[PDB]
């Protein structure tokens, strides 16, 4: 019913400076103050502040103090944050949310990350992972999809075009020497291999990188 | 609603 | 500024068990008049965003969970979940909005226990494709294990390999209450080209003895 949605991925140089939205709808906008959540990679939440929708005055917490703004656009139903001056430490992801009289946040943006580093885009290289030409057959059969040396870190991976959802295994991008890798794997019947064929279906944004990789196997 | 945008239950008063 | 003191800093229960976690204030975030106390209850999944579960210290929200409960008034509070299901992993945040800067607290991870598993584990040999490009990356995937403690080691032709050695785990899962791993070896095409054994080893919990993948350079 209201939605709060989010900007996409930031990835910025530090100095730089960035700006992210947040569209309110379904609810009168001028109505609701609307509030500005941040968490670092593996952290906590921190409140940042607040900006009064009906009269577009922000309140800033001490931590957020400085080179951080809220910003208004009422006839769009939009709230933004800009943060300049942006440092190595600023990377985290920053949600938006909604917040009632009854002092809590009922609706949520998404999160709009933002990554801070001197590190160059870089095109992903997908390689499908099939069995040894002399591998056992069992009742079970895992492939694989190996994602390796992008980076902005966005990318997103799936099997068949979502109709296989279960038994998928993604695991969290690791990131070496300025490059991430990643790698699916997604494991049905052999009875269904190679008899009924297996794609996965990578693509990486930051570098307009799409691609299926179907997987034939020896 | 539009009357005042308030932010800290301390600063609530029942209904009335 | 409220400060919010949360405990455990992390949960282990198996499904169907009551667990119960804290949430101190600094002060009391009791309104007399309004006779209300603003601490707000919220539950943080792997890639998601917060969603509330309770507010006022003790209202379930709209659509929330009956075994999901929330007591304490003054500065001692609590959040109760009666049931635990295996959906219920995650991170729970308690958020005071008495007297600005609203403050949360560290949270507390919920983690499920179950019975034990052993991974299934399946080794890939580099790619075709990688391998024109001059590189070669071994995969060892090792899924659906139980507990989390686990150690990989690779072999080249019966040598234990630490170098180029890339791992990643799985948060634990959301119906199966398993957890995954992913092992990658890379070398250049030419140092791949010298050896003929490949093999990664998990040693688990499930068995005294390691379980094995390898595949020779040789039939492939």
């Amino acid at each position: 019913q209201i939605q709060l949605v989010q900007s996409g991925p930031e990835l910025k140089k530090p100095g730089e400076t960035v700006k992210i939205s947040c569209k309110a709808s379904g609810y009168t906008f001028t109505d609701f103050s609307m509030h500005w959540v941040n968490q670092a990679p593996g952290k906590g939440l921190n409140w940042m502040g607040w900006v009064n929708t009906e009269t577009g005055e922000p309140t800033y917490a001490d931590d957020f103090k400085g080179r951080f703004a809220f910003s208004l656009e009422t006839s769009a139903s939009t709230a933004y944050l800009q943060i300049n001056s942006l440092k190595n430490e600023d990377t985290a992801t920053y949600f938006c949310a909604r917040f009632l009289l009854r002092q809590y946040f009922d609706v949520w943006g998404a999160g709009t990350t933002v990554t801070v580093s001197s590190a160059k885009t870089t095109p992903p290289s997908v390689y499908p992972l099939a069995p040894g030409s002399a591998a056992q057959t069992n009742s079970m059969v895992t492939l694989g999809c190996l994602v390796k040396g992008y980076f902005p870190e966005p990318v997103t991976v799936t099997w068949n075009s979502g109709s296989l959802s279960s038994g998928v295994h993604t695991f969290p991008a690791v990131l070496q020497s300025d490059l991430y890798t990643l790698s699916s794997s997604v494991t049905v019947p052999s009875s269904t291999w190679p008899s009924e064929t297996v794609t996965c279906n990578v693509a990486h944004p930051a570098s307009s990188t799409k691609v299926d990789k179907k997987i034939v196997p020896r | 609603p539009g009357g005042g945008q308030i932010v800290g239950g301390v600063y609530l008063l029942p209904r009335r | 500024d409220i400060v919010m003191s949360q405990s455990p800093s992390s949960l282990a229960v198996s499904a169907g068990e009551k667990v119960t976690m804290s949430c101190k204030s600094s002060q009391s975030l009791l309104n007399s008049r309004t006779r209300k106390n603003y601490l707000a209850w919220y539950q943080q999944k792997p890639g998601q965003s917060p969603k509330v579960l309770i507010y006022w210290a003790s209202t379930r929200e709209s659509g929330v969970p009956d075994r999901f409960t929330g007591r304490g008034s003054g500065t001692d509070f609590t959040l109760t979940i009666s049931s635990v299901q295996a959906e219920d992993q995650a991170v729970y945040y308690c958020k005071q909005a008495y007297i600005p800067p609203l403050t949360f607290g560290a949270g507390t991870k919920l983690e499920l226990k179950r019975a034990d598993a052993a991974p299934t584990v399946s080794i890939f040999p580099p790619s075709s494709e990688q391998l024109t490009s001059g590189g070669a990356s071994v995969v060892c995937f090792l899924n659906n294990f139980y507990p989390k403690d686990i150690n990989v080691k690779w072999k080249i032709d019966g040598s234990e390999r630490q170098n180029g050695v890339l791992n990643s785990w799985t948060d634990q899962d959301s119906k199966d209450s398993t957890y995954s791993m992913s092992s990658t070896l890379t070398l250049t095409k030419d140092e791949y080209e010298r050896h003929n054994s490949y093999t990664c080893e998990a040693t688990h919990k499930t068995s005294t003895s390691p379980i094995v993948k390898s595949f020779n350079r040789n039939e492939c």
